[PDB]
């Protein structure tokens, strides 16, 4: 279980920032899948900064 | 025609559809949650595959994809 | 003597370079006023052809059959100040910069606004890099033995597999 | 003398069959 | 009527610290490295940031100041090197011995040895500007005067500098002071234009013309009196066509026929120097003047007479072209880039007629001898001529993309060529091709024939022949035009129709250039190679909006790499595209031009003349027999004057060797940009960002490769800069060792 | 329906439109009301004026249909366009709007045609589906 | 209206040179209109092959540059030969039925375009060498 | 205009006019360095 605020390392392995440190905006609190709202320092190819990750893609090192 | 695939990390921002310039997709309902939705592609026999939808796509690595199959006069974008 | 290259002092054809470039300008020096000004400014030039060659006959350079001194980099320690001398001198000079950008770039990070900070750069945190780079062939050793030079490779990101 | 005839007959004539029967072989349909 | 703000904006260092203030999209911070490239990009294009046309047109009025200051600064460069580090002094004693020069170079590395032998007791390089000649025609005999002008182009420069920082920041007009385009037209005719030639010509009767009379009966540049005791003393300007003695009296009774002697109508060249005769152009300008001082009273302004240009265009309609030119006039008070196209065109075609206008009549004392600087001052302003034009087909482009408004445009003359703009391209198409078989392949078919030993199959002189009658023709009513239909004449506009060879020193200044069956060739690939410039910008301009492809192109913008790889593929769709494929085009164009003229001159003009009469020119008029195949062009043009460019190291024309080599690298470089694409290198770099971030330095702009239109943009830059510096340093050391 | 006749706009010109293509096959044609009497680019050349109307313009292309469609949205407000391909000579009448509804608007009774129930990184490799006829996209 | 009207467009003066070519014409067979489609041709094409040839002064051009001029209407039979055999497939019916639009008389047109043109070369050799 | 200074492109330029002009000057007193001596 990941809260805001928490600094994630993202494991999905398709993304711009697979094994890079994101801190959690939010979490969704509804049954919706990929919840888990990201905020990264570094710009992926289309200069956005969050995507939705789901709480099997993240960790919790901190 | 080229095929379009709506995978389901989309968040139904509407953005690829808007951004369609050939009228290809469009906004459905979704099935598990009936308040959020997704794109759809019921007409890509219209697609020319300019890849516009994926320009617009806000997920990281967009949630639309475009494979540019066989090339018929509409994907061809031919006036002839 | 390493290639059969005979020494630039006993080389007659490097000895005869020098006897074509003065007589190419002593010729440009023979139509000219004797003391005016493009005359003093060949002789600056034919004097400064002599201080090349007693410059490379006195330093133990090789000459071939051409007579142009060639640079030997095997390293042998008689042969050293071709390639191995300067070749050291300018390890530190580069790993001078590139330690101080790296050093700056670690401390820029780690801020409110990094990507400001390499557009306008700040004289304090670039002079303080210049004095982290100084030290850098020691300040590189207990780097990486302390394990903080490198990263493993869970923390960079990476192409998909 | 056989060159004189050979070198005509694949440098222009040869290729104008083939030439023939492959735009036959495109432009037909099923 | 004058109106203006008064301090819209502060002195302020502010935005000095901030790069990209100007924009919303910009000052955010870089978060890649495209924003470094985003930046020096739409600069001074204030029209996209800027939604106001009032506070647009007060950046583009103050900025014209900026580089007027640059000119200025660059100005008295020109000036100061000739003051201090030239040879002008010695010059002018012996003006076809001495080879002119300025720009010492200092004596350091080795790069000392490029101060050759150039003449005299000087040492420098040997300069092709024609300064020398510039100088001269206008009478300067000593290096103080130009010492002043040096000052007096920077204190020209500051003031001009800070007459930008005055009418933008401190008192800054508004934009009916900009929309009016008559009282701008009257002002610039007459005062610019008209004044400008006026007070020009009263420099070249006072001053010119008295020093140079006695410098063409050669007595001394010292022994010649200052050009103030022209104006001083009377009795002087009298020894020298003595009609000054009357004053202004022969002009204010209409008895200008006592001006016989410094107001003339001579015509041709002066047999003493080889330039145009000083009283020619003395007479010339005062004409100019008064042709355009009169015609800056035509439009209107606040005093009832004048004419009117927006009901001028206002019935001019005919009944092919439905409402006429209604609506160009209100097109070109608001759009700032139809303006700047056509402009530009006029600018950069009037530069191709300076290049033509200026080895023919050439306007300078011992310019036409100095094969070294008429063959530069023609191949410079040619290729001045030819970035501007594509400069016009960009910024017309640009008009249609946000300038256009198709509800002010409905059935005029902007609307009825974007209506059959199909039928423009296409028989636009097809001449070029019609053109490009029937100049181009008149080589290969000479190629074919003369390398299977046929020489009586080819297109020559002593073959099928293509002479060219209509030039010849026109050679033939120029050449004889002087006494019969120009009466007062004493000789023809040139001597390049028909005429004397005039021979100063041992050298031709001018000769006949004749026309021939090669000349048919090459002016039919100058046609071809103009029509396929053309057509590549005019596609531009027309599809700059839409086309059957993308009917929204104007909704994507002027400059935007492609659509997609849909649609077959859109890949340099954008006006922006066609401007950047004109540019290889012209580059392609121009470089014709320019070996056409340096071996036209080389082998039938230019050359020495012996103590009988009989002419030697330079390649051994070899251009008839040679310049009608593709290998000629290769074996007598392109190696066989090399041979100078190469031959260089180890001599004062060496930095020409260094040049030569050095844009072969430059121009080949650039094929990296252009045959290549983006995303190869945005997964190389990808990899060189993981071995930085390896050792945990990696920077927080993050690397980005370049944009598709950028590595367009950077691959045709280096692509012209290679090509014209190779073709710099082939010109300048063939014809200085031979010319 | 397609309602033609329908007034053609005041036009007069476009070299750029409406070649051979049109009379075999396919062939498109957006019909629209104009509240004014005012001057629309069109895709081919630029003018036309648009009618009171009832206004109808046959276009070579969807892709010039939705391009023009688009613009009567943006500049003057008017979003009733309603786009057509033609009858015997053509293939599909009524193309958008194709449910009543603009396509970026939400209409229940739609179907998700061309879904994934699964992400991009989740696709096969093609060595799984080597030598048969499914395809490394589709599910 | 899809079509641009110029004052020049649909002009009667030369609306009335197209009606009365043998393309248009509405009275010929297409064995006729090839015939008179040949024989212009073939008249013409013999021109540049005899004043501009391999071999212009010799016995000897006459016969052969009009020898190398039914060599193209030789080729050209065949290219409307093969425009005929891709272009009308089962003889594929269109809109407006005519030579040009179904096949429905080719056969004829590529003979008559044979006979018109390899006669209008040998037409215009008597006229050169003779006559 | 001190803020100015510290951007990239002047400290770009005069930290390379700097260490360019040290390598003009140092071929002016020591010329023709080809090797340690
Ligand atoms: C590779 C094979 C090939 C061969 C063997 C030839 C042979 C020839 N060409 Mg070349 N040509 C070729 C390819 C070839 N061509 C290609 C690819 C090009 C484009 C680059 C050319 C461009 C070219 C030009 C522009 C010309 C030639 C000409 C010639 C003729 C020169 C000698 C001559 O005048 O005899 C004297 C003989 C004659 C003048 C008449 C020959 C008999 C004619 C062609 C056929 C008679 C009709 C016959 C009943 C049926 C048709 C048979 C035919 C298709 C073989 C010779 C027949 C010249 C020529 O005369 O063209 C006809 C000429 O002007 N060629
Ligand atoms: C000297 C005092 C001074 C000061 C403090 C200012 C301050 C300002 N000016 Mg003003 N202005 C001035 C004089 C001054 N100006 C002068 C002399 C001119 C006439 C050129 C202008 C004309 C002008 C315009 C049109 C505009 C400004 C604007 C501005 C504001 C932002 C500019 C900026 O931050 O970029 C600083 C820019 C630079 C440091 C670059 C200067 C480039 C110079 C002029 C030419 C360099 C080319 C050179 C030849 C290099 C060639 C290549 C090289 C490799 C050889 C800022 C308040 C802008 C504004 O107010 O926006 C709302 C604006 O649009 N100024
Ligand atoms: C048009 C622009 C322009 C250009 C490209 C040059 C180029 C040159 N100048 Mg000149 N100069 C110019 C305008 C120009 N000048 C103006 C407007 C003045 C009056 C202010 C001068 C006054 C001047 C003097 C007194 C000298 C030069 C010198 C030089 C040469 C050496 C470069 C140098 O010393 O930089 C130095 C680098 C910097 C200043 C960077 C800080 C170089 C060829 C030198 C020369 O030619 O020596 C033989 C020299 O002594 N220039
Ligand atoms: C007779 C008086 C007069 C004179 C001598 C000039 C001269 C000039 N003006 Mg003009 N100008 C004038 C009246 C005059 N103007 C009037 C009355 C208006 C407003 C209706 C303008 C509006 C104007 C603009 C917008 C611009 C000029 C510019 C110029 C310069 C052209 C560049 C060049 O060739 O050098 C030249 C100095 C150009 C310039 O260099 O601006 C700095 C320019 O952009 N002028
Ligand atoms: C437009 C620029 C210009 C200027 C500033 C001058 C200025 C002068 N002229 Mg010149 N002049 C000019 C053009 C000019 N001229 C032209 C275009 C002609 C041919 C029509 C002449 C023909 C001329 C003659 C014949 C004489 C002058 C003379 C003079 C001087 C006294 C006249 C006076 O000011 O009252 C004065 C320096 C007089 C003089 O002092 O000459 C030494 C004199 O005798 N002028
Ligand atoms: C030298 C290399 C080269 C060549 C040959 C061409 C040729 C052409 N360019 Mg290209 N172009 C080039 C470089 C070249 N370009 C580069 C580097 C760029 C990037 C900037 C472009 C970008 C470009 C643009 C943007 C455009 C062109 C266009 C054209 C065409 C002009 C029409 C014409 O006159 O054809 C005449 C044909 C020739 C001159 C070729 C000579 C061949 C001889 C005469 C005939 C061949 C002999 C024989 C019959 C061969 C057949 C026998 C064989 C089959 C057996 C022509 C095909 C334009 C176009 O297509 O508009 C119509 C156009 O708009 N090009
Ligand atoms: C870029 C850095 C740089 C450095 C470290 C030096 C260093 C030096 N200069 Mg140099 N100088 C430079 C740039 C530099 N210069 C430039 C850009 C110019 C052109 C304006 C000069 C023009 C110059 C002159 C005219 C002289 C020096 C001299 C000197 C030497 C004496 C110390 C001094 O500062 O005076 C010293 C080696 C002097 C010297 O000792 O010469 C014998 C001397 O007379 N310099
Ligand atoms: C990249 C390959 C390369 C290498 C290994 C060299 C090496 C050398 N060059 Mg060469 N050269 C090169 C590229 C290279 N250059 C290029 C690209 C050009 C054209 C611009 C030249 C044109 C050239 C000339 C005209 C001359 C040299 C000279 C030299 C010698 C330097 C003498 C000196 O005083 O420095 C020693 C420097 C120091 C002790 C100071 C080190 C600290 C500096 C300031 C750090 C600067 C970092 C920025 C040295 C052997 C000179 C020579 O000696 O000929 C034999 C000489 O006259 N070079
Ligand atoms: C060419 C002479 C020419 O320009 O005729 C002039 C004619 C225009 O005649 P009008 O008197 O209708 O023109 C009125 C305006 O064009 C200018 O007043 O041009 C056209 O019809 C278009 C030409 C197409 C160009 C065809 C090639
Ligand atoms: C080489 C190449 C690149 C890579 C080129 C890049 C990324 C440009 C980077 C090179 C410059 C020189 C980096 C400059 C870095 C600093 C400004 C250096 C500062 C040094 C100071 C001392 C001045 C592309 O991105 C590209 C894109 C599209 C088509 C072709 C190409 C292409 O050919
Ligand atoms: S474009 Fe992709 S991310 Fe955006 S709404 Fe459509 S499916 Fe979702
Ligand atoms: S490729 Fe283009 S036309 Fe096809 S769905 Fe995407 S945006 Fe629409």
């Amino acid at each position: 279980m990941v809260q805001r605020g928490s600094k994630v390392r993202i494991l999905r392995k398709e993304s711009y920032w697979y094994q890079e440190i994101g801190t959690v905006a939010s979490i969704d609190q509804s049954g919706i899948k990929y919840p888990v709202i990201v905020r990264f320092e570094k710009v992926n190819y289309s200069n956005v900064n969050s995507n939705n990750f789901s709480l099997d893609e993240v960790v919790e090192v901190e | 025609a080229h095929t379009v695939k709506i995978y389901d990390t989309c968040i139904g921002c509407t953005q690829c559809v808007r951004a369609c310039p050939t009228d290809v997709l469009e906004m459905v309902p979704w099935d598990g949650c009936r308040a959020n939705q997704i794109a759809s592609a019921p007409r890509t026999e219209d697609c020319v595959g300019c890849k516009r939808c994926e320009s617009a796509c806000p997920t990281d690595f967009l949630s639309i994809r475009v494979y540019l199959g066989a090339e018929t006069t509409r994907s061809m974008g031919l006036g002839y | 003597d390493v290639a059969g290259l005979i020494p630039c002092s006993q080389s007659d054809a490097f000895e005869r370079r020098l006897k074509n470039t003065t007589q190419r300008l002593e010729n440009r020096l023979k139509k000219y006023e004797p003391g005016s000004a493009p005359a003093e400014a060949l002789q600056k030039q034919i004097d400064k052809t002599q201080q090349r060659f007693d410059k490379y006959r006195n330093s133990g350079l090789l000459c071939g059959a051409d007579g142009l001194p060639h640079l030997i980099t095997d390293g042998r320690w008689s042969h050293a100040g071709e390639f191995t001398i300067p070749g050291l001198l300018f390890l530190y000079i580069a790993g001078f910069i590139g330690w101080s950008g790296r050093s700056y770039l670690q401390a820029v990070a780690a801020s409110d606004n990094s990507t400001e900070k390499e557009i306008i750069i700040d004289i304090p945190v670039a002079l303080q890099s210049v004095s982290k780079g100084f030290v850098w062939p020691l300040a590189a050793l207990q780097e990486f033995s302390s394990g903080k030079l490198t990263a493993r490779d869970e923390e960079i990101t990476i192409s998909p597999r | 003398n056989l060159p004189s005839i050979l070198v005509p007959m694949v440098g222009i004539v040869l290729p104008a069959i083939v030439m023939a029967l492959l735009f036959v072989y495109i432009e037909t349909d099923e | 009527k004058i109106v203006i703000d008064k301090d819209p904006v502060s002195t302020s260092f502010d935005k000095w610290a901030v790069p990209g203030h100007f924009s919303r999209t910009l000052a955010k911070g870089p978060k890649t490295t495209t924003w470094i490239w985003n930046l020096h990009a739409d600069v001074h294009d204030f029209d996209s940031y800027t939604s106001d046309l009032e506070e647009v047109s007060r950046k583009i009025f103050s900025a014209h100041f900026g580089h007027l200051a640059v000119v200025f600064i660059w100005l008295s460069g020109a000036y100061f090197h000739g003051a201090r580090f030239s040879n002008y002094e010695a010059w002018l004693s012996n003006p076809t011995t001495i080879k002119p020069s300025a720009q010492v170079v200092w004596p350091i590395v080795g790069q000392e040895i490029l101060n050759g032998d150039v003449g005299g007791g000087f040492q420098g390089i040997q300069i092709t500007s024609g300064l020398f000649q510039m100088w001269r025609a206008s009478g300067i005999t000593t290096e103080l005067q130009l010492y002043v002008t040096a000052i007096g182009a920077l204190v020209m420069a500051a003031l001009m500098l800070f007459a930008g920082w005055f009418h933008y920041h401190k008192a800054a007009p508004k934009l009916e002071w900009f929309q009016n385009a008559e009282s701008m037209m009257n002002h610039h005719l007459g005062g610019l234009f008209g004044l400008g030639s006026l007070s020009w010509a009263g420099h070249q009767i006072h001053v010119s013309l008295p020093v140079n009379k006695l410098l063409d009966s050669g007595v001394s540049p010292q022994e010649i009196p200052l050009p103030h005791e022209f104006i001083l003393n009377k009795d002087l300007i009298a020894q020298l066509y003595p009609s000054f003695g009357q004053g202004l009296t022969p002009f204010f009774t209409l008895n200008w026929n006592e001006y016989s002697d410094f107001l003339t109508f001579k015509g041709g060249l002066n047999p003493v120097t080889g330039g145009l005769w000083l009283s020619d152009s003395a007479h010339h300008h005062l004409a100019i003047a008064v042709l355009f001082i009169v015609a800056g009273h035509m439009y209107r302004t606040n005093w009832g007479i004048g004419h009117s240009m927006k009901e001028m265009y206002d019935s001019h309609k005919g009944p092919f072209t439905g409402e006429g030119h209604k609506g160009v006039y209100e097109i070109f008070t608001n759009s700032w880039h139809a303006q700047l196209s056509l402009n530009l065109a006029l600018f950069g075609s009037l530069s191709i007629i300076v290049a033509h206008h200026m080895y023919s009549m050439p306007p300078y004392p011992y310019l036409a001898t100095d094969y070294a600087t008429s063959l530069c001052l023609f191949t410079h302003h040619v290729w001045i001529g030819g970035f501007l034009i594509v400069g016009a087909g960009a910024h017309a482009a640009i008009f249609m993309v946000r300038d256009y408004d198709p509800a002010q445009n409905y059935n005029n003359l902007v609307d009825r060529v974007l209506r059959h703009r199909d039928a423009i391209i296409s028989h636009l198409n097809w001449v070029c091709i019609f053109l490009g078989f029937h100049s181009f392949g008149l080589y290969i078919h000479n190629d074919t024939m003369r390398a299977l030993g046929r020489p009586q199959d080819m297109f020559s002189d002593a073959a099928i022949q293509l002479q060219p009658v209509f030039a010849q023709w026109v050679q033939g009513v120029n050449s004889a035009a002087a006494g019969n239909t120009a009466p007062n004449a004493l000789a023809n506009a040139s001597y390049a129709f028909g005429g004397d060879i005039v021979s100063v020193g041992g050298k031709v200044a001018m000769m006949p250039i004749s026309l021939g069956t090669a000349d048919f060739l090459v002016h039919h690939i100058h046609a071809f190679t103009i029509h396929v410039t053309v057509l590549i910008l005019l596609k531009g301009v027309l599809f700059a909006r839409n086309s059957r492809l993308i009917p929204d192109k104007a909704n994507l913008g002027f400059r935007f790499p492609c659509d997609g790889p849909g649609r077959g593929g859109t890949c340099q769709v954008s006006a922006w595209d066609h401007v950047f494929l004109g540019l290889f085009w012209m580059y392609n164009s121009l470089s014709v031009v320019l070996f056409h003229f340096s071996w036209k001159m080389q082998s039938d003009v230019w050359g020495n003349v012996t103590a009988d009469g009989a002419v030697s020119h330079i390649t051994g008029n070899n251009f008839a027999q040679g310049a009608i195949t593709i290998n000629g062009w290769l074996r007598d043009f392109l190696w066989a004057q090399a041979s100078q460019v190469i031959q260089s190291y180890g001599s004062a024309l060496s930095a020409y060797g260094l040049m030569f080599l050095g844009a072969h690298f430059i121009w080949a470089f650039s094929l990296m940009f252009l045959f290549s694409g983006r995303g190869y290198w945005q997964e190389l770099i990808e990899s060189i960002v993981w071995a930085h971030n390896k050792l945990k330095f990696a920077p927080s702009i993050q690397p980005r490769a370049l944009s598709i239109t950028q590595g367009r943009a950077v691959g045709v830059a280096h692509y012209l800069l290679g090509g014209i510096a190779t073709t710099w340093s082939f010109f300048h050391a063939r014809i200085i060792s031979v010319g | 329906t397609l309602n033609l006749n329908a007034p053609t706009p005041i036009f007069g010109g476009s070299t750029g439109g409406l070649l051979r293509k049109a009379e075999v096959e396919e062939f498109y044609s957006i019909t629209w009301t104009g509240k004014s009497e005012t001057v629309f680019e069109l895709p081919t050349g630029g003018a036309a004026i648009m009618r009171a109307g009832e206004n109808l313009l046959r276009l070579a292309r969807k892709e010039q249909c939705i391009a023009l469609g688009a613009q009567l949205k943006d500049k003057f407000k008017i979003t009733d366009y309603k786009i057509y391909r033609v009858y015997p000579s053509g293939e599909v009448q009524f193309l958008h709007p194709k449910d009543g509804v603009f396509p970026e608007k939400v209409n229940p009774g739609r179907v998700a045609v061309g879904s994934n129930k699964r992400r991009i990184g989740q696709n096969p490799d093609p060595a799984k589906l080597k030598f048969k006829g499914q395809e490394t996209f589709d599910s | 209206i899809g079509h641009l009207s110029t004052p020049i467009s649909n002009s009667s003066a030369v609306n009335g040179l197209l009606a009365n070519l043998p393309a248009y014409r509405k009275g010929l067979t297409p064995r006729l209109r090839g015939l008179e489609i040949g024989m212009a041709h073939g008249y013409f094409l013999t021109g540049p092959f005899v004043e501009l040839g391999p071999l212009r002064n010799t016995d000897g051009g006459i016969l052969y540059g009009s020898l190398s001029a039914v060599g193209l209407v030789v080729i050209l039979t065949a290219c409307l030969a093969l425009y005929g055999k891709a272009n009308f497939s089962g003889s594929s019916k269109s809109k407006d039925a005519t030579l040009w639009e179904s096949g429905e008389g080719w056969s004829d047109f590529v003979s008559g375009w044979l006979i018109g043109g390899a006669g209008s070369v040998g037409f215009a050799y008597l006229l050169l060498q003779y006559i | 205009f001190s803020k100015y200074l510290s951007t990239a492109p002047v400290i770009g330029t005069l930290t390379a006019f700097f260490l360019a002009g040290l390598l003009i000057e140092i071929n002016r007193f020591n010329p023709d360095l080809l090797v340690y001596p």
